[PDB]
């Protein structure tokens, strides 16, 4: 599924558009230390992705 | 080399914007907007065309963007509801000086 | 550049058009009706290949929408029933000057 | 890229003809009939090739169409009863000059 | 493509003829003898085979039609009694240039 399907947020959606982050596949795959490697991470996305 | 229309000045000397002289500023995205305005005065500017020159390519977000930076420009130099830059609707915006 | 036809005029640089001698409101697709049909001054146009080049391909619904924005473009710059707009039964329109 | 005979002339862009240079108006199937036999001229052409080409394929019924059709440009283009569009009964038609 | 035989000239594709000077006319059936004995000129053919070939298959008349036909031409092709167009009994008919 698209990540944007879990119905997220603004800066989630941004992150995910401007990088290239399309399904929870490649989310599934990459571990917390993966996803949190991003600069200007939130952590209302942390919480919500975990 | 200020590029001028009645009252709107730019400057790409110092980068500052001026309506008839008065004090003003602009963030960096409306102040690239208004040099890409004033660049193609005269000139039509449609939404797909702005975001592409005066928008970096890579926009993968939707129009309402310039349509909020556009909001801005009215509210910032053309605060009267009538306005010098003129809206067609789908066809974007054009310095059409109410006559 | 800027297309003419005897009192017709039309700058595709700013997207204005003119009938002897004034500014006409128009929207985008009749806009783009009438350019397509200047560009092929001296030319016929019909229905289908209007419908191919300045209408989506894919376009599912009834012709008679380019009927209806015909009809419009009639009633708005050939005012009178003669018209430099021309019909032509079963085949599509042109824009010559009425004889 | 204009085609004519002897004096009746066409138009491919405007499809306009001309009766020796005088006006006339021709409904859209015997018009791209006549620019058929233009576009053959030198041949002679029989109504099932007609009704082959220049009318649909499933067209199974009458076949008195083109009789009908070549009376209508009988009428119209020549006002002598002797035709310049000759007519060779069982073989159809062709299209020369009085010798 | 064209179809000569010394003093006979035949172009199919417009279906015209010229003898020592002077187009005429003919029927359909006579003229398409007249093409399978100039095609198959310096050829004796029989008339089950001139039948077979030129008219219908399955034509249950009798055999005097052929003689019609070629008496029909004989009076538009040669004047002269010495026969350009000759006939052998039994075997068929046959187009010669006269000695």
């Amino acid at each position: 599924l698209p990540i944007d399907d879990l119905d997220l947020t603004v800066r989630s959606y941004n992150c995910l558009k401007r990088e290239g982050v399309h399904t929870v596949g490649e989310l599934v795959a990459r571990t917390e230390s993966d996803l949190l490697d991003i600069r200007n991470f939130g952590q209302k996305s942390i919480d919500e992705v975990k | 080399v200020r590029l001028t229309f009645a009252d709107i000045e730019l400057d790409e000397e110092t980068h500052e914007v001026w309506k008839a002289g008065q004090p003003v500023s602009l963030s960096p995205t409306e102040f690239t907007l208004l040099r890409y305005f004033v660049i193609n005065a005269g000139t039509v500017l449609s939404k797909p065309k702005i975001l592409d020159h005066v928008w970096r390519y890579d926009f993968g977000g939707d129009v309402n963007v310039v349509e909020s930076y556009v909001s801005y420009l009215r509210r910032k130099i053309d605060t009267g509801e009538k306005r010098l830059l003129h809206t067609l609707r789908g066809v974007g915006y054009v310095l059409r000086e109410p006559r």
